[PDB]
């Protein structure tokens, strides 16, 4: 976290730095996306956050 | 002359301190350049098939 990284989540590829997010993803979510349309949270797969 | 022009600076003042729409002009030019860079962002968004 807090490094920019070549990150992969479930095949969700990007470049990007990742960072402890507040967004409350109700059960069912695991992507979010901006006004673009790209994803700007995901939780992880691994670690449920 | 003097009280006049004191008297119309004053509705000056009190007109600018009223009415929310006296710069509609230059709040115009504000909002058409923000909706051309959010239609700009949203566009991001299109399939184009």
């Amino acid at each position: 976290k807090n490094k920019c990284v070549n990150f992969n989540f479930n095949g969700l590829t990007g470049t990007g730095v990742l960072t402890e997010s507040n967004k409350k993803f109700l059960p069912f979510q695991q992507f979010g996306r901006d006004i673009a349309d790209t994803t700007d949270a995901v939780r992880d797969p691994q670690t449920l956050e | 002359i003097a009280n006049q022009f004191n008297s119309a600076i004053g509705k000056i003042q009190d007109s600018l301190s009223s009415t929310a729409s006296a710069l509609g002009k230059l709040q115009d030019v504000v909002n058409q350049n923000a909706q051309a860079l959010n239609t700009l962002v949203k566009q991001l968004s299109s399939n184009f098939g």
